[PDB]
């Protein structure tokens, strides 16, 4: 039984880098740019909405199975993190 | 901006609803003389006493600057922005207009 033969790779081609082609938004000055959106009413609007539903998604905690093992060890993690109605 | 805007639309307001007055007068008219005096009485009046009129010599002239076009209607602009307050708080109903105007149905699913 053989591990991978085949290794994680850079999406890079010619003047893409790591996946970008526009030099005003490689590396950290990139995120100087993601920074300054933020205080943009549109953008605060958008992510207002976007954050609000994800965190309002009623998260629980599913088994590994019906085993009462598996629901013993999902018990621990619904603790863990507080689970309850509204997250 | 909205308040850069309200303080532009009330002096555009001024001007278009009063007008800008202009005297033409003979280049013999000197400063500090009675026909002078004339003159900035005329001006001031038509601007404080539109009611009191003007008797003008035939080579004395009076008009009102030309802007050449209506007044822009800045209203959606200045709403765009004032309403846009409300926007970045991450309110998804217009707190401007609130009821009034042509708008969607479903009121509710906005509050939601």
């Amino acid at each position: 039984l053989e591990g991978a033969s085949v290794p994680v790779m850079s999406t890079s081609y010619d003047v893409v880098v790591d996946r970008e082609f526009d030099e005003l938004l490689q590396g950290k000055d990139g995120l100087l740019v993601y920074h300054k959106m933020l205080s943009d009413g549109t953008v605060k609007n958008a992510l207002n909405y976007i954050f609000g539903r994800i965190r309002s998604a009623k998260w629980y905690v599913e088994p590994a199975s019906t085993d009462p093992e598996d629901i013993a060890i999902a018990a621990f993690i619904h603790a863990q993190l507080g689970i309850d109605d509204a997250s | 901006a909205k308040r850069a805007l309200i303080l532009l639309i009330n002096h555009g307001l001024e001007r278009f609803m009063i007008g800008v007055p202009t005297l033409t007068i003979p280049k013999s008219v000197r400063q500090g003389t009675k026909q002078w005096e004339a003159a900035k009485e005329i001006v001031k009046n038509f601007v404080q006493k539109p009611r009191h009129g003007i008797i003008l010599p035939d080579d004395w002239k009076f008009d009102t600057v030309d802007l050449k076009s209506a007044m822009p209607d800045a209203i959606p602009y200045l709403t765009y922005h004032d309403a846009g307050i409300a926007r970045a708080l991450g309110i998804d109903f217009n707190t401007v207009q609130l009821n009034m105007g042509v708008q969607a149905i479903n009121i509710g699913e906005f509050v939601s």
